[PDB]
RNA sequence: GUGCUCGCUUCGGCAGCACAUAUACUAAAAUUGGAACGAUACAGAGAAGAUUAGCAUGGCCCCUGCGCAAGGAUGACACGCAAAUUCGUGAAGCGUU
């Protein structure tokens, strides 16, 4: 991750490993990883913006 | 970004501008003391006062002046009034104005330099005086018994601080050589013993051209590029004369002629050769029948008879102060001659054409083109190869801009001899009459040599 | 002379990156000559 | 060697400049540009020549190839693995940059650094001939205790029955038979019952042929038989020649 | 490096934008609607 | 363009009262290296002493780590060519019009991604300042800086404005002196800057600790001890530079002698030590003994 | 402790500096991995085709 | 970045088509892995129109 | 410098108070370096046999124009064309005999 992220910051996603490959199961409809921003911070974010 | 008020600071400025000292400012976390910065013991003796606090000062004003009547025609100096112990025109020292001429010319001043630390040798005398402690009559009139090609380096002369120009022999002699240098100087080196460089002459505003010693050998005539040339003296080094026409002379030559040695002969690029007395100072007369640059003539037939060559592949034989050249040569083959040297018998001219070879004709007879004689394998266009003869006729040394010294047998028409002369245009060649293997470089390169 | 981008090659090597340098000894590593 | 040939350069520069300026796609002049100056020997020109290009295009293997070959040739070994590292950190699917990588590496010598990047390799799962070239590289080797953990890997990644089949090869060979008796029974186990069929059991009891143990021969042959779907016509003509086989020899 | 260059079509125009109003449709009775 | 906070020059130039002032404008003249508009401001020198002005772009500064008008390096403070094979150093500056303009464009982005504390690339890893760059260092603020030029006039006497000439009314230097005629944009390259080989002939003849002949001799002459030293003393100078042998401290002669357990050892020591291995206050000298 | 002024802009100035400067386009980023599947190279008879 | 106006706009249909062309299947509907010959499939559709205009 | 001190205190000064508070690319220069599309001359005009209309694409080429319009020989330059590719050369590597 190091030659990849090579001269970056800590910022960068940099996808290289194969468990980035494998297919996640999800079966929850319901489940916090299925979930956007509650609007208060999108209101933040908005103002920001 | 600190958050301050000015008027203190500005109380503080006027403070540390008119009284040198300051109340040091550091804001550190480290609770310093109010102390006073820069003129320590001034601000002390002084109890600190700022330059605009008021207190006593016995400073004495300077002296000024008051008229303040607004009635007289020519009288408000008013809220301008002169203080009364100014100069009236500040004029810098008449010393910095002579040399502030003298320097706008410099970039011309006649300014020499003798590197021998006494000038006059063990017996008072100039080294104008021509050795004993030589090992062969340096004041004979013989040819050397034979001269031949040299093998070897004997003395480089550094203290030129750019490409040479010409060298100029001593006349009869050889114990001095005069070299012109890109950098405006001529420094004469000692050619024997020590081979150091003696004198350095100077009073150009640009390159050195050439220089012709004297048949006296206590003068010399120095053409330059910015017009003006100068006849200068050795031991005293500076310029008798000016020779001023205003024009762009390439070379001069000095009359042999012991009743006609102040008359100096200066070609000038304006079709023009200048026959003027140093003595008189003006030109005496002209030989304006060239047509362009004439980039040299020489003495022929005792020297009453002058030798020109010109870019105009004109060729000249006409006498010494007659005007009518007499003697014309312009073949349609032949190419620019840039130099011409005599051959020590009298008989030669050999002039190195520009066709990158050499031509010898008689210089005695009818104008007639020796093409027996006829010297190849240089390089000599856009080059002034300074070609010259050794004592015995038999050996020629010549200049290639290559880097070539070639020394030929002047009899079989061939080299015997092609090494390294120079790294820049090897432009004066020159053969010593009175030393056997002696043959002196100078060139564009700045180093001047003799080999051996 | 007025030659604006002809130099940029027997002088210099006209846009350069230097080779990024990845976990090994690349130092003391030269090259002999032609 | 002053100017003529100097210049001679000058102008095939300037060339490769202006063709590669009008495209600077296509990558054949930026080859023939690089390759031209490897020819006249200054890698640090030609190495900058081989960024800029992959800069461009970093999806070039021909480009990442020839880069690494330059510094191959010239044996710059420390800059040439950074190149073969970074090309396997970008275009990892790219196999024969593996390869290149591991070959120069084995003529280096640097075994364990060719172990270890063979486990790099096989972080990805990439297929049944790498996996097999990197076992015939174990066993340029002793190493069977390494062999024998790759196909344990191998067969373990990749559920084929012939790879069991050659892992029991391997053992064989290098003659561990208890071991082979431990994976036929392992992979029996495994395939089972549904889609488990013929072959892995022909080779079990040609193994017990060699082994001559007809009576169990006999029991695995028809047990397996009548255990897992039993059969279909055509490998049943050949467990008929089979039988005569196991029953004969 | 903010050239003084310049156009005849970037002179302000149209400087307020027409929001939409209550009975056109706003975004709140878009909320509402079946 | 370019935005500061404020300049970057060494304290001559810098400058003396405790109040400075400076007036800036917003992208008021050209860098000669990066070549496009810069930010200036102009600072007040000192009494009757010329104003300067900012004359490189930060980003041409933070490049090569030096003053963004007194134009010397920020840490020593002397020629960038000096500077720099203190360390060592060689940067690859590229010089051609097309290639300078494409190498200041990326190297502005790359100067993007700083966070404005400290010069970019080799200018930390060069950071061993030699004692060789400590000792060329000035050490006083050579406020001659701020003297105005010759005035033309009040050479040839015309600077008839009273004391008000603009400039400095002295002798004008010949420039015959290498030390006349530098181009700033060779200076700042480090192209042929004769003070530069000015200072590399004075670091060149300046005194450094001489080598001997024969390996062998591995004793070494350390004269001017005085009796404040200690054999202890003498060893914590020169112990864990390498191995010392043993230490003969002449009491009658007021010297030491160190033979050593590893030449460059001694060397290291000896060589660092020349007349300024100063342990409480005396002036040692390292040499190889006889 | 040191002020700052701001120097006038005198207003009938025109632009200062040639701003048109053109050189090519400064190199790109670290480029990404490429997270591909196995990618299968084709029969002979399918490249025909 | 100059507009279209009225005598670029023939010349603007076909920079657009042909783009979309070379886009749309040379580079996306291919599987001839070589290099895929686009130069050419765009040669086909230069005939197929001069064909189509000449019934 | 201007005023006033119930200042000495004469109409001389000295003094105190107040008031009044920081200009300025310092230069008349001296430098130093490139173009003038002008001469000079060389040069010397897209596609297909000829004679010719154009509109574009690319970019470390620009010019005239307020211009995101239009023009400048279709403004100029773009020119090897690589290219694989058809048969074989070989090397590397895995597997069978
Ligand atoms: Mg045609
Ligand atoms: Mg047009
Ligand atoms: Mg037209
Ligand atoms: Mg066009």
């Amino acid at each position: 991750d190091a030659i990849a992220r090579q001269g970056q910051s800590k910022d960068k996603v940099i996808y290289s490993k194969y468990t980035d490959l494998v297919p996640k199961e999800v079966m929850n409809a319901d489940d916090p990883d299925l979930q956007r921003p509650d609007e208060e911070a999108i209101k933040e974010i908005t103002e920001k913006t | 970004p600190a958050h301050i008020n000015d008027f203190m600071f500005e109380q503080q400025r006027r403070t540390f501008a008119t009284y040198g000292y300051a109340l040091d400012p550091s804001l550190d976390n480290h609770q310093v003391s109010a102390k006073y910065i820069g003129s320590v013991e001034e601000a002390e003796k002084n109890q600190g006062l700022t330059v605009f606090e008021t207190g006593q000062k016995k400073t004495e004003k300077r002296k000024k002046f008051k008229e303040n009547d607004a009635s007289n025609i020519d009288g408000f100096l008013g809220p301008w009034a002169k203080y009364v112990d100014e100069k009236d025109v500040a004029k810098p020292s008449e010393e910095e104005q002579k040399e502030l001429d003298e320097i706008t010319a410099k970039r011309g001043e006649e300014k020499t330099i003798l590197h021998v630390k006494e000038m006059y040798d063990y017996q008072g005398r100039s080294y104008l005086h021509i050795p004993q402690d030589v090992g062969v009559n340096l004041r004979s009139t013989m040819p050397p018994e034979k001269c031949y090609l040299p093998k070897k380096q004997i003395h480089v002369w550094s203290g030129h601080t750019k490409g040479v120009s010409a060298v100029r022999l001593f006349p009869l002699s050889g114990h001095l050589l005069l070299s012109c240098s890109m950098d405006c100087k001529i420094k004469l080196w000692e050619v024997y013993g020590e081979r150091r460089c003696l004198r350095t002459f100077i009073g150009h505003s640009k390159a050195v051209r050439d220089i012709c010693f004297n048949t006296a050998g206590t003068q010399f005539l120095s053409a330059a590029y910015d017009r003006y040339l100068k006849l200068w003296d050795t031991e005293t080094g500076q310029c008798i004369s000016r020779f001023t026409n205003r024009k762009v002379p390439y070379c001069v030559k000095f009359n042999p002629d012991e009743d006609k040695q102040n008359l100096f002969v200066a070609g000038m690029s304006d079709k023009k050769i200048v026959q003027w007395d140093i003595r008189s100072g003006e030109i005496v007369q002209e030989y304006d029948r060239h047509l362009g640059a004439v980039n040299t003539i020489v003495f022929v037939d005792e020297n009453r008879r002058f030798v020109s060559t010109s870019d105009d592949k004109s060729l000249r034989v006409w006498e010494w102060d007659i005007p009518v050249d007499f003697k014309y040569i312009a073949e349609p083959s032949m190419h620019s001659m840039p130099a011409v040297t005599l051959s020590p018998n009298g008989k030669w001219l050999a002039c190195q054409s520009m066709d990158n070879q050499i031509l010898i004709f008689g210089a005695q007879n009818r104008f007639r083109l020796n093409k027996k004689k006829i010297f190849k394998g240089h390089m000599v266009a856009g080059y002034a190869c300074q070609v010259d003869f050794s004592p015995d006729m038999s050996y020629v040394i010549s200049g290639d801009g290559n880097g070539k010294l070639n020394i030929w047998d002047w009899k079989t028409t061939k080299l015997y001899s092609r090494f390294k002369a120079h790294d820049k245009v090897c432009i004066g060649a020159v053969w010593h009459p009175h030393e056997t293997s002696k043959v002196i470089t100078c060139g564009w390169d700045g180093l001047i040599k003799l080999w051996d | 002379r007025k030659r604006k981008r002809g130099v940029d090659y027997n002088a210099e090597i006209p846009f350069e990156k230097k080779p990024a340098l990845g976990f090994y000894d690349t130092s003391e590593e030269n090259y002999q000559a032609l | 060697d002053e100017e003529e040939l100097n210049d001679y350069k000058l102008r095939k520069r300037k060339t490769f400049e202006d063709n590669i300026r009008k495209n600077r796609t296509v990558i054949s002049n930026w080859i023939k540009y690089a390759q031209w100056e490897e020819s006249l020997k200054e890698i640090q020109r030609a190495r900058s020549i081989y960024e800029r290009a992959l800069d461009v295009d970093y999806r070039n293997i021909t480009l990442w190839l020839k880069y690494a070959e330059m510094e191959m040739k010239n044996r710059q070994v420390n800059h040439a693995r950074n190149i073969w590292d970074r090309a396997i950190t970008t275009l990892p699917r790219v196999n024969q940059f593996w390869y290149k990588y591991t070959y120069m590496e084995e003529m280096l010598g640097n075994v364990a650094g060719a172990r270890q990047v063979f486990e790099r390799w096989m972080e990805w799962q990439p297929e049944e001939q790498a996996w097999h070239s990197y076992i015939n590289f174990e066993l340029r080797y002793k190493e069977v205790d390494r062999a024998r953990t790759i196909y344990e890997r191998f067969v373990l990644v990749h559920p084929d029955v012939k790879n069991w089949i050659k892992y029991a090869r391997f053992e064989e060979k290098h003659a561990y038979f208890a071991h082979a008796r431990k994976v036929y029974e392992r992979a029996v186990e495994f395939f089972g019952d549904e889609h488990m069929d013929e072959h892995l059991y022909v080779a079990f009891a040609k193994f017990e042929e060699n082994q001559k143990e007809f009576e169990r021969v006999r029991v695995i042959y028809k047990y397996a038989l009548d255990r897992i779907s039993k059969q279909e016509l055509f490998k049943n003509y050949t467990i008929f020649e089979k039988k005569f086989g196991d029953r004969r020899g | 490096q903010l050239s003084k260059q310049y156009s005849s079509r970037d002179l302000p125009s149209h400087t307020k934008i027409k929001y939409r109003q209550t009975t056109q449709d706003a975004p709140e009775e878009v909320r509402n609607r079946d | 363009w370019e935005d500061a906070d404020f300049p970057i020059l060494c304290q001559t130039c810098l400058g003396e009262n405790p109040y400075i002032r400076m007036t800036k404008e917003k992208y008021g003249k050209e860098c000669k290296i990066c070549a496009r508009p810069f930010t200036v401001f102009r600072w007040c020198p000192g009494v009757r002493m010329r104003f300067k002005k900012t004359e490189v772009c930060q980003t041409c500064s933070k490049l090569k780590n030096v003053c963004q008008t007194c134009l010397l390096d920020l840490e020593y403070g002397l020629p960038i060519q000096v500077r720099d094979a203190g360390l060592s150093f060689k940067d690859d500056m590229p010089k051609s019009d097309v290639n300078k303009e494409y190498y200041t464009q990326n190297m502005e982005r790359e100067i993007s991604n700083s966070d404005g504390t400290r010069p970019v690339g080799m200018l930390g890893k060069a950071t061993s300042t030699s004692d060789m760059l400590l000792k060329l260092a000035r050490t006083t603020p050579y406020y001659k800086r701020n003297r105005p030029h010759i005035c033309s006039f009040w050479v040839k006497g015309e600077c008839k404005r009273g004391e008000e000439c603009p400039y400095r009314h002295e002798k004008p230097t010949d420039p015959d002196d290498p030390l006349a005629d530098q181009n700033i944009k060779d200076r700042y390259y480090g192209i042929n800057d004769p003070v530069a080989d000015k200072l590399l002939k004075r670091a060149s003849t300046m005194p450094r600790l001489d080598p001997p002949e024969d390996k062998t001799i591995t004793t070494l002459y350390v004269g001017g001890l005085g009796d404040t030293i200690t054999e202890t003393d003498l060893r914590n100078h020169f112990y864990q530079f390498g191995e010392i042998r043993t230490i003969t401290v002449v009491q009658r002669q007021q010297c030491a002698f160190i033979q050593f357990a590893t030449r460059q050892a001694a060397e290291v020591a000896a060589e660092k030590s020349f007349n300024k291995l100063i342990v409480n206050g005396r002036r040692l000298n390292v040499k190889w003994g006889r | 402790v040191i002020r700052m002024v701001e120097m006038q802009k005198d207003p009938m100035e025109p632009p200062r500096f040639k701003i048109n400067k053109k050189i090519p386009r400064g190199p790109p980023s670290p480029p990404a991995p490429v997270m591909h599947s196995p990618s299968r190279k084709m029969t002979v008879k399918e490249q025909q085709e | 970045a100059k507009t279209v106006t009225k005598q670029r706009v023939e010349s603007h249909f076909d920079l657009e088509l042909r783009a979309a062309v070379m886009h749309d299947i040379l580079d996306m509907m291919p599987e001839g892995i070589k290099q895929n010959k686009a130069r050419t499939i765009l040669q086909h559709l230069s005939e197929a129109w001069r064909c189509w205009k000449a019934n």
